[PDB]
């Protein structure tokens, strides 16, 4: 598969045969994605290894899989020949699993997935109500895909789209199909990616760059890292296709150093692709050269800004600059640079494999495709989910996540982190879109979701988001640098029950200044929580000015 | 191009970069705190907001286009601009009476114009830095984070010792690890101060020492730099004035100076000595190329950056030190007064001269160095119209100087003086001068006998690196740390941009033109000095020559846990590296800390933390009295402590 | 006489574009960024120390003080914050007497608040040397802190 | 010494002299004075900026004939104020 494409086709066909062989046999997949490892997934994998080794009955095979969308349901394990999904698998009952299931095959009722809605246990996750209520287009082979295996990715039809683009199509047709599909920037802005690819390609320059923004753009979201740990080769293929479309010969992946597993997975995927010839000085013997590097993010929320990201890659402080000249013309080292989110690159190969009409079959007329989210807060089922671009907040909160834990009630929801919006129940029945809710003071955002309950003081929510923004400000321009800290001071006064209507007026007027006069998007959206809470929860601020706090958590006055 | 500003037809210009600059060229001013000096950029103040098509945006980042309707003043823009200014003023150290920019501060003028009379925001506290260890004084509580000093130090001076650090509310311009500026590689050129728009960067004022000296019984002797007379007139807002130095002499004598001399005499003496030294070097073809040592900033820069070229530096000391040493060692004897009785005051345009006067090799010669601004303050205190002061000549025998000596005040002065000395000693057939770049000039000189050399004049530190890396065909190189030479020194009147520096150079050239004697030998007093006092080479070497030593940071900066400020101790250091941390070291540190907690009542034991000592693979390491142990532990360090 | 630092610099070829990665490696080796180490790095790379200091103090992963023997990481993400992370921070302070970004006298404990750790189902979440303890409260945090204190104190 | 929020900023003789005399520090410690700040009336009072020149007292008495402000106390605590520090809006 290093000279022509027919060798790659034969390699993929035989890899598919081998994968079918292994799948038909008894195999074990333990979800080693973030959250499951926090619950002890790695110790479960060690227990499986030792038990399966001492018994020495390996034709069993043990594999590591990515997130399966049920992070809250303990470490996740499933067996293939009988697709029985096991949850809350402790390292102590692994021998029981091996004896009862791997050897014999008797379903284990005690170790299955409960149904939050119907209050019953279903043996298969694919039969769970939550699984059916979702829309899996990007995440595929849930629980049965090897995260650290280019062989598995190829055996699941992976890398076919890149070969189709290289051998058959020419960059112009690739960019045209991306434009026609209507794919929009998943990074949060929603800008049509096809137009961005046109901008980068048309830029006058022989050398160009492709940059992947791995940042979550939110301190309460884990979509991009989960996708990277699920199918790193999907993002790798998308980046290669983008580099071919815009005529680049070098691409950079920006993954935080705080995420060791994502960095390891992407590095291993890159090395495997290079070894198999997908990356190198001559890909599939077509005269196209391209290489990829992973750049470690030392940790700075401001590095999600395009200019700050470019400065960070080049080894400087992540300081943004006035956007024009745009990165599409002069980005990395003054050369054209295509910058997109992880989910955008993941979508690219899916669009290429499918068509334009087939892709648009999911979503809305202006927002085709799917969006992966990370729902959090107190709910029966939390984790990574994917939904169509027409779903409402009620569907996600109740039908997909199972609703709230007993003794809890809905108050509000955060949809895009600090830069996002705070939505009350009056917007719950509004289909998600980059246009439908972009006018009602709301935005889908990078994909983070956190539900707020009645026992949450929203003045404190605004204080928390402003404290985060005050910490993350790069300190370049006066509005963000100074006003964020001043607004945090005012909000802290509100929390400590020593605020006044003068402080409320000052905060309201300073929010406009911060939003309008700030240089980059960090400061522009810095007062979004303040504006949202004051537009939706003014009575709580007023009660705080009176030392009441109807929620009653923030301890500033009690037992007097 | 035609544009509509506030509803009226306005013609801006054909090609322009942004709306703000175009309107400024027209004559329409938009308030902003970005254009503050020649090293300024746009985008940080955010105060230039204009309204176009409904949305507000900064005019500095807005490319103008034909027939654009722009409203530069709307109630929303007033609100936003006042909010931004109040934000700046909330955390600003608002003490203008003791500020060095008082009366010439844009922020102060805006606070006046914007009618800010109370701070609506909280004057929140910051981890401010107050560095006063060097003639350049840092006070980050007055910093507006414009970044002009960073650009000046990096791009213009080529040192890069000050940079932005941290982020957010804690953003600060400072040296690495908050190291005192005196201890860094700073050359003290003072250009950052010259470009600073606030009082954050300032010059150390030493007027109190001068006043207490004048009030004492010591004989105060003043000597004025050539470039001080070419720029002092700016502080009083009057036109250029030749004879400035002589009315300065009159004023200084009025306020109690016993003698006032001219540093141009020292410049002539230095040029003579350096010309002879360079001729010897040429005839021997050794220690070449030669570097002038008249700029202390360049000398310190070489000590920090070119330890291999320290032998190429001219042994002759700078005019200030040469003239001061001559005074203290010869004039005192001629007057029959002990050297302790004479108080020597130097009036310079340079902040690095303050450092030079305090150098170990120059100890006790120059008592105090006062910059041009401090001299202007002295004049302004008296409230006498200096323009009306009748000039009187400098004092003998160090009062007269040649035109070449006075030429030292601007770039190329010392090279021209050396050329004149050589020409008089041995004629010069011709000189061909080239200009490879803006601040670099190269001269090819042929002597009458036939031996020829090449000399380069470089003003503006930071251009030296490329020239030294690529050009190796010169024998003498003049280096001036400041652009345009000393007319643009750190201590010169503010503002200190290029137009004023060129005007100062023109003023100094006009002052030079009215000098009769043209070369140092024509200076009778200098020849008398050589014939009577500097007759022999030993005295001349001890008087006019100095030695230079390399500079290298000596940072120990070990982690402090239970330090002892002073006194004999044990200074036990525990390695905190990963390899050492992998087994024991942290446990050993805890045990030792608890031991000194129960024992070690006094400061006998000093428990320190240290980074990897390059002894990994030999078990945890514990340094004791700067000694290596290996396989260290609590008992193994206790036994050594015994 | 620096050897490992020289190895890292040579591996990345004294290129400023790799300065952040070099600093990450140096921290991983020395556990922090000593002034001497990055002074040597500046000398080797021909980059002024102020530049490296500006870069180091801008990103969170870089620490200028040694990391504690038991480095504590308390998630401050949205879910963990509404779940009670401030209570966890207050308990940590009252027990060990420190605030995020600080270290104890003997370098036994250090604290840093970070973003989502990807375990929102366990909010609030704390990490100590890779050991994650979820569903935490003031009592639980104090209890575990005492237990680890005694365990380390044993030494043996 | 807070000239930024002062109404005489730019037209103050004391500010100009501080600029001219090169007073960049004070070795005389800032003693604490029982300063009087008033905001009750359109005419605002702030005795912390007062140099006790007495011009206001003469203006009010000799010129305007009201004499509502006068020198009170003595020594370091010398202050120009209203009777019993009464707010200006409540005086004559
Ligand atoms: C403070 C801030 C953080 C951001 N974080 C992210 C991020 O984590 N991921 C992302 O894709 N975009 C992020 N963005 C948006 C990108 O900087 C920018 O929109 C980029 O062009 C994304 O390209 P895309 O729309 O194709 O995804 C952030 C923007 C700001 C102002
Ligand atoms: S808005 Fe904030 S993050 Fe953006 S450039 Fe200004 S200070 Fe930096
Ligand atoms: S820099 Fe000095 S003069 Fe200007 S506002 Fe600040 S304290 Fe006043
Ligand atoms: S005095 Fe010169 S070298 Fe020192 S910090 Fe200022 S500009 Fe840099
Ligand atoms: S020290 Fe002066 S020049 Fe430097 S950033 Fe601060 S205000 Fe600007
Ligand atoms: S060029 Fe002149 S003013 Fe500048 S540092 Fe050198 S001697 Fe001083
Ligand atoms: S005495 Fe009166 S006029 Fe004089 S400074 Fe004080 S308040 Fe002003
Ligand atoms: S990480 Fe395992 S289900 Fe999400
Ligand atoms: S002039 Fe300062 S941001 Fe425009
Ligand atoms: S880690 Fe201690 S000697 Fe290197
Ligand atoms: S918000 Fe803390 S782990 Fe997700
Ligand atoms: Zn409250």
């Amino acid at each position: 598969m290093f000279k022509n494409a027919k060798e790659f086709v034969q390699y993929a066909n035989k890899l598919k045969t081998l994968r079918e062989k292994k799948l038909n046999g008894v195999s074990i997949y333990v979800c080693v994605g973030t959250g499951c490892t926090a619950k002890g997934a790695l110790k479960v994998y060690s227990a499986f290894e030792e038990e399966l080794k001492k018994r020495n009955l390996l034709k069993v095979t043990l594999n590591r899989t990515g997130c399966c969308g049920r992070c809250s349901s303990g470490p996740l394990v499933k067996i293939m020949p009988y697709r029985f999904f096991y949850s809350n698998v402790a390292p102590e009952d692994v021998p029981e699993i091996v004896d009862r299931t791997v050897l014999k095959g008797e379903p284990i009722e005690r170790l299955f997935l409960t149904d939050p809605l119907t209050g019953e246990k279903v043996p298969r996750i694919e039969d769970t109500t939550l699984f059916k209520n979702q829309d899996f287009y990007i995440m595929e082979a849930i629980g049965e895909s090897e995260c650290d295996s280019i062989e598995d990715y190829i055996a699941r039809s992976g890398y076919e789209s890149l070969v189709k683009a290289l051998t058959s199509m020419t960059p112009e047709e690739i960019i045209e199909t991306v434009k026609a599909s209507g794919l929009r920037g998943r990074g949060g802005g929603g800008f049509p990616t096809g137009l961005k690819w046109e901008f980068t390609r048309k830029a006058q320059g022989d050398i160009k760059f492709v940059v992947c923004n791995g940042d979550e753009g939110d301190p309460g979201a884990f979509m991009n890292r989960t996708l990277l740990e699920r199918d790193p080769h999907l993002v790798l293929e998308g980046m290669i296709i983008a580099g071919y479309a815009v005529g680049a010969q070098k691409g950079y992946a920006y993954i935080r150093a705080e995420y060791p597993f994502a960095v390891k997975m992407f590095k291993k995927a890159i090395e495997d692709a290079r070894k198999l010839g997908l990356l190198g000085e001559n890909i599939l013997g077509t005269g196209f050269s391209f290489d990829l590097e992973v750049k470690e993010g030392a940790g700075a929320f401001v590095c999600g800004e395009e200019t700050a990201l470019l400065a960070s890659i080049e080894g400087k402080r992540g300081m943004p600059r006035p956007k024009p000249p745009f990165p599409a013309q002069s980005g990395l080292w003054g050369k054209p640079t295509l910058i997109n989110n992880v989910e955008t690159y993941a979508n690219i190969p899916r669009i290429l494999r499918d068509g334009v009409e087939n892709y648009r079959k999911r979503g809305t007329e202006n927002s085709p495709g799917t969006k992966m989210f990370s729902v959090a807060g107190p709910l029966k089922a939390t984790g990574i989910i994917e939904v169509e671009f027409g779903t409402t907040l009620r569907d996600i909160i109740y039908n997909i996540c199972g609703g709230f834990v007993e003794g809890e009630e809905f108050k509000a929801v955060q949809i895009g982190g600090p830069s996002g919006a705070c939505l009350s129940e009056d917007f719950i029945d509004m289909p998600l879109d980059y246009d439908t809710l972009k006018k009602a003071d709301a935005m889908v955002g990078s994909g983070g979701i956190v539900v707020i309950t009645k026992k949450t003081c929203m003045v404190e929510v605004a204080r928390f988001f402003l404290d985060f923004t005050k910490r993350e400000s790069c300190g370049k321009c006066v509005p963000c640098r100074e006003g964020t800290m001043q607004a945090y001071n005012i909000l802290e006064k509100f929390t400590h029950g020593k605020a006044t209507y003068e402080d409320l007026k000052t905060l309201e007027h300073l929010s406009k200044t911060i939003k309008t006069a700030s240089l980059c998007g960090l400061g522009k959206t810095a007062p979004n929580p303040i504006l949202s809470t004051l537009k939706l929860f003014r009575e709580e601020y007023i009660a705080h000015i009176e030392g009441e706090c109807p929620s009653g958590m923030c301890t500033a006055f009690k037992k007097y | 191009m035609k544009i509509y500003v506030d509803g009226r037809e306005v013609i801006i210009n054909d090609n322009e970069r942004n709306l703000l600059e175009a309107l400024k060229n027209v004559g329409i001013e938009i308030p902003n705190l970005c254009y503050l000096s020649e090293a300024s950029i746009y985008g940080a103040c955010r105060m230039c907001l204009v309204e176009i098509n409904g949305q507000i945006t900064t005019s500095c980042t807005l490319k103008p286009y034909e027939g654009m309707k722009v409203k530069t003043n709307t109630p929303e823009i007033y609100e936003m601009r006042r909010n931004i200014l109040e934000l700046i003023l909330a955390t600003h150290n608002r003490d203008c009476t003791t500020c060095d920019r008082n009366g010439s501060c844009k922020l102060q003028k805006y606070a006046e114009d914007f009618g800010i009379r109370k701070i609506r925001f909280e004057a929140l506290k910051k981890e401010h830095v107050r560095d006063e260890s060097a003639p350049v004084v840092r006070d980050t509580s007055k910093c507006i984070l414009c970044g002009d000093c960073v650009r000046v130090c990096e791009e213009i001076q080529g040192v890069g010792v000050i940079e932005f650090a941290k982020r957010g509310f804690e953003s600060v311009v400072t040296t690495a690890f908050d190291t005192p500026l005196i201890e860094t590689e700073c050359v003290l050129c003072g250009q950052c101060v010259a470009y600073c728009p606030t009082g954050a960067l300032s010059i150390r004022n030493d007027i109190d020492k001068l006043i207490e000296a004048l009030e004492s019984d010591k004989i105060v002797i003043g000597m004025i730099a050539p470039a001080v007379r070419a720029a002092i007139q700016e502080e009083f807002g009057i036109d250029e004035d030749v004879a400035m130095a002589e009315k300065l002499v009159s004023f200084l004598k009025t306020i109690g100076f016993d003698k006032v001399f001219d540093v141009s005499f020292g410049a002539d003496l230095v040029a003579y000595e350096e010309a002879h030294e360079f001729y010897e070097r040429l005839k021997k073809g050794e220690r070449l190329p030669q570097f002038t040592s008249c700029c202390p900033a360049w000398v310190k820069h070489a000590e920090h950056t070119y330890p291999q070229y320290l032998q190429n530096l001219s042994s002759v000391k700078s005019p200030q030190q040469a003239l001061g040493t001559v005074i203290k060692k010869i004039y005192a004897r001629k007057l029959g007064v002990p050297e302790e009785k004479i108080f020597l005051v130097s009036f310079m345009p340079c902040t690095a001269k303050k450092f030079e006067a305090e150098r170990e090799e120059h100890e006790g010669i120059v008592d105090i160095v006062l910059t041009t601004r401090e001299l202007a303050q002295l004049i302004k205190m008296s409230r006498i119209d200096i323009n009306r002061v009748e000039p009187q000549p400098f004092d003998r025998p160090y009062g007269v100087s040649s035109q070449a000596g006075l030429g030292f005040g601007k770039a190329g002065g010392v090279f021209s003086c050396v050329l004149s000395v050589l020409n008089e000693e041995i004629g010069i057939e011709k000189v061909d001068v080239k200009s490879p770049e803006d601040g670099i000039r190269v001269a090819e000189v042929t002597l009458k006998d036939g031996t020829s050399f090449k000399g380069a004049v470089i003003y503006g530190l930071g251009k030296v690196k490329k020239f030294l890396e690529e050009r190796k065909d010169v024998e003498i190189i003049e280096v001036m740390a400041c652009n345009y030479g000393c007319v643009g020194g750190g201590g010169q009147p503010y503002p200190n941009d290029s137009r004023i520096r060129e005007h100062r150079a023109k003023v100094l050239r006009d002052t030079m033109g009215i000098k009769s004697l043209l070369t140092p030998v024509e200076n009778l007093f200098l020849m008398k000095l050589y014939e009577e006092d500097l007759k022999d080479e030993h005295t001349r070497h001890e008087i006019l020559h100095t030695t230079y030593r390399p500079r290298r940071r000596y940072p120990e900066k070990d982690v402090e846990i239970l330090p002892v400020p002073n006194g004999e101790k044990r200074t036990v250091k525990v390695c905190l590296g990963t390899s050492c941390y992998t087994k024991g070291s942290y446990e050993i540190l805890k045990k030792l800390v608890d031991y000194v907690k129960e024992n070690d009542m006094e400061g006998k034991i000093e428990v320190l933390g240290t980074f990897c000592v390059e002894n990994c693979g030999a078990s945890p390491n514990v340094i004791v009295d700067d000694k290596i142990i290996g396989g260290a532990t609590f008992e193994k360090v206790l036994e050594e402590l015994s | 006489h620096f050897e490992k630092v020289e190895e890292i610099l040579k591996k990345y070829g004294y290129k400023r574009e790799n300065l952040i990665k070099i600093l990450l490696e140096i921290q991983e080796i020395y556990r922090y960024l000593p002034e001497d180490v990055i002074n040597y790095v500046s000398t080797a790379m021909g980059i002024p120390p102020a530049k490296i200091y500006g870069v180091a103090t801008f990103y969170a992963q870089f620490s200028l003080k040694p990391k504690g023997k038991y480095t504590i990481m308390v998630c401050d993400g949205t879910a963990c914050h509404m779940a009670g992370s401030p209570e966890v921070l207050k308990a940590i302070e009252e027990e060990t007497g420190l605030t995020p970004g600080n270290v104890t006298e003997d370098l036994m404990f250090s604290l840093d608040q970070v973003g989502c750790l990807g375990a929102c189902a366990l909010a609030p979440v704390m990490v100590i040397n890779g050991e994650v303890y979820g569903n935490l409260t003031a009592d639980k945090v104090k209890e575990i802190l005492r237990k680890i204190k005694e365990k380390e104190r044993e030494s043996a």
